[PDB]
């Protein structure tokens, strides 16, 4: 996954976009979202949202691994995400589950 | 940061040192080529391996450790194993002459010239490292090159690091079994030495280990590939705060300060409680109430020791796996609300926590259970000086006969040395039921 | 102990003139002898401990482990005939904050270390009929820094040939000490 | 690495050591000729142990035979694997023995001696690192006797930091055939217990007896002697080649065998030895395998140690085992018979664990113990000599080659030192 | 209490003089030569002593070192102030009233006295401070002694010693301008 | 009197840790005149 | 809460409590593997078997009971039948050595060294239960293995918790048939020993269960399949109180206080009405008039006791089913008007009445009817100590010519202990006629 930001005062640009990584644990629907780590950066990388159940709707519902296909926007505790792809096993496992 | 360096003098602390990495390469998903999948975990060495494998830009995981033996046989086949790749070539430390379970000629004969090979290797890796807690020193006191060769050497890093901490583990005597008389010798001569230098020492016995695989995992003829995994998961288990967190971390540091009361004794004693079969954990169920009675079950310690013929002093617990502070401070109050414990009066408290949410997991071709709550009970009692008690009535029995002194004395030692240990130990158990007196 | 007794003057606890001074002389014997031959350039009963290992055999006070010594005396002079073996002994005693200590003094000692509650001694010496200085205020303030009180227990070990054993409150000369304390050769 | 360099002397060690080399090369594969079949990589790893490398794959045995009487020399170069031995290996001399102590340790030895140095300093230099050396030969055999208690004299000064193994067979106790065996005896075990540190002690009359007790057929030949013995010692030397967590060295193995120095007399244990119908008749357990070791019909070496106790034992064990059978094995027989060991010493036992088993069988073990059973040994030669010493028999012999009774004085009172030696630490 | 054992024991060399309804006492050694560091705080806590004839000697040798030990004091504070802590803790008046008058000596022995006290105000000040008023025939009235201690205190102890007693005793007056 | 395992197996055991090898579940917990001696 | 624990000692008791635990999987729909369908039921075990299984967060339905045998045979071959995947391994108390009908030698011999560990069971079954409210110990008179052993535990379950109750089923020995010529002795050793501990004893016949097969439900050829279905459906209607409720809810501890009516005597007599073939039940009609009269016809008593020689003091109706007060209450009160009951004078109700209202189920592949009103008849008479009296001129004979004494006095015993039996019996007897002279 991605997501974007915007430099409010500095010298070169207007927005920041950032490349994350998703995580599914698919044992007890917990997810974890870390961003790889690059030098020269300019940014702290690592763990961003740690391991929990992320709250899908207000009642406290979480997002279950049945409404996630590809190219879906969703929100963690305000930043939106998008999803981009998967891997090896995720479309085999997902395509044993069946999503389309 | 959070890293340590683990040393294996001997080959009888190498087989068992092998299987804590075919353990570790495990819950880390390590491949035995040496790298991940197409996910993505390398770059500069920074993650859960950070603290214990060093996989650089290259993608491979080097594991921190050096493997120092003197005999090329059990070095060369493991050298032609499943993760030798994985493993640096020259920290399997090879040898070319044994010590004859003699421990001054590993101390004298053969270790000059290779400790200073092994120095290089723990500089390059003493500059690679960032906070470099300690080390984890896996031995053996019946070594016949584990006693002798990690003498000198655990001298010569006290004396250029006497600032960090240096974590002892080894086999204990058996103590109505011996494969080699000449082992009460060198043993005593490694305690001696190692009193004033090692900072916290820890001992097991194989014979309670063996007890234990026909009493609940009712295996009554395993082999190391089951003794040398129940040991790798206790390594295992208290490595996990490095590894992993919980609802709070702790640290060998805290562990040496609030385990050992005094210096010298430095000794505390190890026992996991969910030792158990695979179907019989399938249809009963672990809880903390009776984990806690099985750790403190006087027949589920590995050391023959009848704690009742002594008295507690510490006793450290980490909880691994999922858990709540309710129950466990409950069942640890009801704990101290016993009367045959006999703690000693000089500590009120004597209970060290550690939590950890993740679960203990399986080992692929393994014997264990399914673990969700799991306990690595560290504790120390005075009910352990009568081990040292059958070592002098065994020891003082052949000094004054001197049997197979000619051998020692051939190759150029004399009598005081051996002497020493002697009101050295005298001087153990003297002060064990000292402090056992209020 | 026998602390209502004087600490004034000398304490002569063990001495060979008596014809049964082993009283409190708890005796462990082990792989060797308890024998009492008489001497050629004193030509006296002396005290024969001989064992195959030193810490086998070894004499003590006091004779019960569960009681004290409680003398003051910080000054202490052992008559000992060099035995050309290896001889040591060891004391016990208490300082100021109450926590114990030995004091084990060994003739094959190398070197000298000192741990919390036992200090290691070496002693080295001429042959013959041979003496012993110690100032027990001495070795508290130098090894720990502390202030001595009380000696507690007193163990010697084997290899030895012992006439008599007395403590002292300063460095009593030759001059007070009584013919008996005279030896003459 | 190291390595062994075997000596073959005296005329039973001629066969001796053709028995024990063939043995090797079946055990490792190699055919006659000398072109190892490849089948097992283990074995090709540690081959290297006694044997150096020709060209064509052929593996030059590093061993010395040495003879006085060439047709003996040619039969075994006759023999199945006389090919593989070396021509340069064949050292002898022009002359018969005699059978004759004196003349194979004063007179015909003294021109031999210069080439076998020569020799096995060759090979000596051809090698990197030895442990040592082993000599196979007899204490009552003429040539043997006067060869090797020269050459390990004179081996002593060369490398006295090596392992110093010596093999020699004890004469028949009823017959010693050679009327002269005796004076033979004396004078080669003065030096030997000055010049060695390990012997192995056997005898053919037990084995006689073990053929009547589990061969069971009738008439063998000696070479099945030669067949029984040989396992024996390859088994020992298992250890060094396979792999499996046991110690090998024989120094890791000596000095818990050797409280004392004077201790150099050893012998030798074996396992299953199997009937006609009980190939397919015993179930191969560990009890029945300790129960066979530990038998005193099992003994081969000299004696039963029924008659004194029990010093130090060590079994090595070579198999698909564990160290939990051996264990309790070991609590059985410390429980069976406690007394009858010495309260000099308890926990008397050392084990080592081969995983490799041998090819022909799975469950197996070799066992060397040292009890207080070889007191019979040299009182049984005892008087033997002061019968003969009472009226001089055979002497104007030695008188010619130049030996006097003076030598034969200190050798029986080094010899009755050791009587009261054994005797002493025992009772 | 260990002292009270110590001449037990008997290292101390002291006599009295004899006496029917009264007091009295004399000495064998010659303090000033004796000791004033290795025999001081061990004798004091025979202040915290109560115990006849044990107690007879408590006060006796407190005051009398004080007229033949004057500028050597200095370098034994810290050690003096626990034998007086621990009698504070005591809670009896017989003592406190004791420890007043043998109070009222010490501050005024010889020079810096209080000047030196300064860090180890707040280790007596406390448990006075909460006697004021609690409670001429033979000086016994503890409240009168009280105000005693504080006001030649006071005066001896500086500049801002005096605040530092107003601020741990609330009632607390000057003596010296008002 | 007793109310659960741990005190259950510690206050009637005949098992000296120390001692007791190799030993088996009923030679481990044995009890006392709990049971007749 | 309510539950309780299930013993089963004797391989005579084997079978029947395997049947009566077979019987009570079914009616929870109790899978054989141990798990339910896709149905939510699993939890950390609280549900209708929170009572009798323990299912926890395994999910596996574990029964609280413990089978305790002393021959391997039989309790092997359960351990290879059908449900063995759900029952616990040691609790199939196995044993490798027979008391060949011997009291005396399953109580000395060997029942100590086996004790321990079945109290390792019953401590540890302890901690999982909360209001554990007895126990149900299944065993026999003649046991050839559940007499001797039994008595042991039951001494040694009774002094450690004497604050609960501990219900006892035997099969009562056959009146006129005799298995065993040693079994009026070992019978005799048992009943002296449980006057004094037992709380509640139940007894029952063998004959007479067959007596009813061929008459009404038409069996000439039944088997123990039969028989133990029939008592474990009498086990599982006292116990449905337990498991489901009704109009009034009752329980074994009410039972107690008002069945037994002064103490030493505790042995009331079971009977269950509506045992039929299925084609009567099919054109006849079952009510509770009929089936009243039917249970307190005296041929449908299982001992073989005539009323008519005794009184009646207490008399236990649980109506398992559809019923409703108004029939019930107006046909016991056509009973008491009954002139031929002879009630004693001392009780003027004697009556107990249990609803509930959950109908008894039939079981696959079974023989018995399906039951709408149900009632499990329980009741005490003096017409019982005829049993005794039976007993008692049988046993006077054998002990005057003291025929297999040399075996037991062979083992170790004496005959003060066989002399206090008769004493004990007929100070029994004698408390049953002075009862019984009003
Ligand atoms: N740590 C360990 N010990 C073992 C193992 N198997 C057996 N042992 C015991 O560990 C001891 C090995 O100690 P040593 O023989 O002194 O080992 P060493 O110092 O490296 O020298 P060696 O004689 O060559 O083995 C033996 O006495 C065995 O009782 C094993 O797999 N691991
Ligand atoms: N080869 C062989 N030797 C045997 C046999 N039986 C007994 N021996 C003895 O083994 C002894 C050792 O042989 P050598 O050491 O070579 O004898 P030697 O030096 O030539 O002098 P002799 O003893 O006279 O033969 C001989 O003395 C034989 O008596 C046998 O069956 N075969
Ligand atoms: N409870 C019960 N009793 C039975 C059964 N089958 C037969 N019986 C009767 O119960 C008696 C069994 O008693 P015992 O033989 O002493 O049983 P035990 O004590 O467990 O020991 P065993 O001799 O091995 O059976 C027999 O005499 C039968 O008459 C059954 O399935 N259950």
């Amino acid at each position: 996954a991605y997501f974007q930001e915007d430099v409010p005062i500095s010298m070169e640009e207007h927005y920041r976009i950032r490349h994350v990584n998703i995580y599914y644990y698919l044992e007890d629907d917990s997810m974890s979202v870390i961003e790889p780590v690059v030098e020269n950066s300019g940014i702290p990388q690592g763990k961003l949202i740690k391991r929990q159940r992320f709250t899908k709707n207000d009642m406290g519902d979480h997002y279950h691994w049945k409404d996630l296909n590809r190219g879906i926007n969703l929100t963690v505790y305000g930043k939106t995400f998008r999803i981009v792809d998967c891997d090896r096993f995720t479309q085999d496992f997902l395509e044993s589950q069946g999503i389309e | 940061m959070r890293e340590c360096i683990s040393i294996h003098v001997g080959q009888a602390g190498v087989q068992i040192g092998n299987a804590c990495w075919e353990l570790y390469c495990l819950e880390h998903g390590i491949q035995p080529d040496g790298q991940m999948p197409s996910d993505k975990t390398i770059g500069g060495g920074d993650d859960s391996f950070n603290t214990f494998f060093s996989e650089t830009g290259a993608g491979k995981h080097v594991p921190r450790a050096v493997f120092v033996d003197l005999e090329p046989t059990v070095v060369d086949e493991v050298r032609t194993g499943t993760y030798r790749q994985l493993f640096h070539p020259e920290q399997l430390i090879t040898g070319k002459e044994d010590a004859a379970n003699n421990y001054a000629r590993g101390h004298y004969t053969i270790g000059k010239e290779i400790v200073d090979l092994v120095l290089d290797r723990i500089r390059k890796l003493a500059d690679l490292c960032t906070g470099l807690q300690g080390f984890l020193i896996f031995h053996s006191f019946g070594g016949g090159t584990g006693s002798g060769f990690a003498s000198l050497l655990m001298e010569r890093l006290s004396v250029d690091y006497g600032k960090k901490s240096k974590l002892e583990f080894a086999i204990y005597p058996a103590p109505q079994v011996s494969t080699a008389v000449v082992e009460p010798y060198n043993s005593i001569l490694t305690t001696h030495t190692t009193l004033e230098h090692s900072d916290c020492a820890f001992m097991v016995d194989n014979e309670a280990i063996y007890d234990i695989c026909r009493r609940n995992l009712d295996i009554e003829r395993p082999t190391y590939t089951n003794l040398n995994r129940l040991i790798g998961q206790i390594v295992s288990s208290i490595t996990a705060s490095l590894r992993f967190d919980g609802a709070l971390n702790v640290d060998l540091t805290e562990f040496q300060t609030n385990l050992v009361p005094y210096p010298r004794i430095h000794f505390p004693l190890a026992t996991y409680a969910p030792v158990i079969s695979a179907e019989k954990a399938y249809h009963e169920q672990l809880s903390v109430a009776e984990i806690t009675n099985a750790c403190f079950e006087p027949a589920n310690q590995m050391v023959k020791c009848d704690p009742r013929h002594g008295k507690y002093m510490a006793c450290c617990m980490l909880y691994r796996g999922d858990v709540v502070p309710k129950d466990v401070n409950a069942a640890i109050a009801t704990i101290k609300t016993k009367r045959t414990i006999q703690f000693v009066d000089w500590c009120p408290t004597g209970f060290k926590v550690g939590i950890n949410y993740q679960p203990p997991t399986v080992v692929p071709g393994g014997d264990l259970a399914k673990v969700q709550r799991a306990v690595c009970m560290l504790s120390n009692t005075t009910a352990i000086a009568e081990a040292w008690a059958r070592l002098d009535h065994k020891f003082d029995l052949m000094y004054a006969k001197r049997a197979f002194v000619h051998w020692y004395v051939g190759e150029g030692m004399e009598e005081g040395e051996f002497s020493e240990a002697r009101e050295d130990l005298a001087a153990l158990e003297k002060d064990y039921e000292e402090v056992g007196v209020d | 102990m026998f602390k209502n007794t004087f600490q004034s003057g000398f304490l002569s606890i063990l001495y060979s003139i008596g014809s049964k001074p082993l009283q409190i002389w708890d005796k462990k014997v082990r792989n060797g002898h308890i024998k009492r031959i008489t001497d050629n350039d004193i030509q006296s009963l002396v005290l024969e401990i001989e064992g195959t290992n030193v810490s086998t055999t070894y004499i003590t006070c006091p004779a019960d482990p569960k009681k004290t010594l409680g003398i003051k005396l910080p000054f202490l002079v052992m008559i000992i005939k060099n035995l050309k073996k290896y001889f040591t002994f060891e004391v016990q005693v208490l300082d100021d904050k109450n926590v114990r200590r030995r004091f084990r003094a060994s003739n094959y000692q190398s070197t000298t270390r000192v741990k919390p509650f036992i200090c290691t001694m070496p002693m080295r010496l001429d042959d013959g009929w041979n003496q012993i200085q110690f100032n027990l205020s001495d070795f508290t303030r130098r090894a720990y820094g502390t202030n001595y009180i009380e000696t507690l227990r007193v163990q010697i070990h084997a290899n030895c040939r012992i006439r008599r054993v007395y403590f002292s409150d300063r460095l009593y000369s030759e001059d007070e000490l009584p013919a008996e304390f005279k030896l003459y050769l | 690495m190291r390595e062994i360099v075997h000596l073959q002397a005296g005329q039973c060690g001629n066969q001796i050591g053709a028995k024990f080399w063939e043995v090797i090369s079946d055990e490792h594969g190699i055919d006659p000729t000398g072109t190892y079949h490849g089948d097992s990589d283990l074995q090709l790893e540690r081959i290297n142990v006694y044997y150096n490398e020709a060209t064509g794959g052929k593996y030059v045995p590093r061993a010395v035979l040495v003879d006085l009487e060439p047709g003996t020399m040619d039969s075994v170069r006759s023999g199945p694997f006389g090919q593989i031995f070396r021509p340069d290996n064949f050292v002898f001399g022009q002359s018969g023995a005699g059978n004759n102590w004196a003349k194979g340790h004063y007179t015909e030895g003294a021109e031999l001696v210069d080439s076998v140095l020569d020799v096995v300093r060759k090979e000596a230099e051809s090698c990197d690192c030895l442990q040592g050396f082993q000599l196979t030969h007899s204490l009552g055999g003429g040539t043997g006797s006067g060869m090797g208690t020269l050459l390990i004299s004179k081996i002593r000064e060369e490398y006295p930091d090596r392992i110093m193994n010596t093999f020699s067979v004890v004469p028949s106790p009823k017959v010693s055939d050679t009327v002269v065996e005796p004076y033979n005896a004396t004078l080669s075990v003065h030096q030997l217990v000055e010049n060695t540190d390990e012997t192995y002690c056997i005898d053919n009359e037990a084995l006689y007896d073990i053929c009547f007790r589990t061969l069971k057929l009738t008439t063998p030949t000696y070479g099945d002697l030669n067949h029984l013995v040989s396992a024996t010692m390859s088994g020992v030397t298992t250890c060094l080649r396979f792999p499996g967590q046991l110690n090998a060295d024989l120094r890791k193995l000596a000095v818990n065998m050797v409280p004392f120095p004077r201790l150099h007399f050893f012998m030798p244990g074996f396992a299953p030895l199997t009937s006609r119908g009980s190939q397919q008749y015993r179930a191969l357990t560990v009890p029945e395998l300790t129960q066979q070791m530990f038998d005193a019909k099992n003994m081969m070496a000299a004696c039963d140690p029924r008659h004194g106790r029990y010093l130090t034992v060590a079994a090595v064990f070579r198999g698909r085992m564990s160290m939990k059978e051996v264990d309790e094995q070991m609590l059985n027989v410390q429980n069976k018979n406690s007394s009858y060991f010495v309260e000099w010493i308890p926990n008397n036992v050392k084990t080592a664990v081969c995983d490799i088993p041998p090819r022909g069988l799975k469950m197996s073990a070799t066992f060397i113990g040292n009890s207080t059973a070889i007191q019979e040994l040299f009182k049984r030669i005892s008087e033997q000599f002061t019968a003969m010493f009472r009226r001089k028999a055979f002497l104007h012999w030695y008188t010619g080659e130049g030996m006097d009774e003076m030598e034969f004085t200190e050798a029986e009172s080094n010899m009755n030192d050791l009587v009261s030696e054994y005797q002493q630490y025992q009772d | 209490t260990t002292f009270r054992k110590c001449y037990e024991r008997g290292d101390f060399p002291i006599a009295l003089e004899h006496d029917s309804k009264g007091n009295k006492i004399a000495w064998k050694v010659e303090i000033e030569k004796l000791d004033y560091h290795h025999y001081l705080p061990l004798f004091f806590d025979g202040l915290s002593e109560m115990t006849f004839p044990y107690e007879f000697f408590a006060r006796r040798g407190i005051h009398d070192m004080l007229e033949h030990g004057g500028n050597k004091i200095l370098p034994v504070i810290p050690q003096l102030i626990i034998p007086i802590k621990n009698a504070l803790n005591l809670r009896n008046r017989q003592i406190i009233c004791v420890t007043l008058k043998v109070l009222q000596h010490l501050v005024v022995s010889s020079e810096m006295v209080g000047e030196a006290l300064l860090p180890y105000y707040r280790q007596i000040l406390p448990i006075l401070n909460i006697f004021k008023n609690m409670n001429q025939q033979k000086r016994e009235n503890i409240g009168d002694l009280i105000q005693e201690t504080l006001e030649a205190f006071e005066r001896y102890g500086g500049e801002d010693a005096f605040i530092n007693i107003k601020y741990m005793v609330p009632t607390y007056e000057s003596c010296l301008l008002n | 009197k007793i109310p659960k395992d741990d005190l259950d197996f510690r206050l009637a055991t005949l098992y000296n840790h120390h001692t007791g090898a190799f030993k088996n579940k009923t030679e481990i917990l044995l009890h006392q005149e709990t049971i007749e001696d």
